[PDB]
C-alpha cells in the first residue's frame, strides 16, 4: 500500500505496484526476462 | 461518556487516515502513568 524509499515516499490506497514509479518498473522487467528466454530458444529472429 | 467522547476522536477522519498510514498507539490515561501513587496501600486500603 505504502512504500518509503530513498529520498521519497510513496503512498497508494490500492497499490504500489500501479503506482508509475514501480509500474513502469515492474513492466519493464518482466517484458525483458520473457524475450531473453525467447532468445535462450532462439526464437528471435535475426530481421524482427 | 468522557472516554466513549476519546474513543470517538480516534474515529474522526484526521485520526483515521493516520491509522492508514502506520498504526497509531494513544494514550487516552489521565497522566496515570509518571504516578508515585502506591498502589500497595491506596488501592488495597480502597478495596478493604
Amino acid at each position: 500500500t505504502s512504500l518509503i524509499a530513498s529520498g521519497v515516499h510513496y503512498h497508494h490506497p490500492d497499490g504500489v505496484l500501479f503506482l508509475t514509479q514501480f509500474t513502469q518498473v515492474a513492466m519493464a522487467t518482466v517484458a525483458a526476462a520473457q524475450v531473453a528466454e525467447m532468445r535462450e530458444q532462439g526464437a528471435f529472429v535475426e530481421g524482427a | 461518556d468522557e472516554m466513549a467522547a476519546m474513543l470517538l476522536d480516534l474515529c474522526t477522519v484526521e485520526t483515521k487516515v493516520a491509522a492508514a498510514g502506520a498504526p497509531v498507539k494513544v494514550d487516552l490515561t489521565g497522566g496515570l502513568g509518571d504516578i508515585k501513587i502506591d498502589m500497595a496501600e491506596l488501592a488495597a486500603k480502597a478495596r478493604e
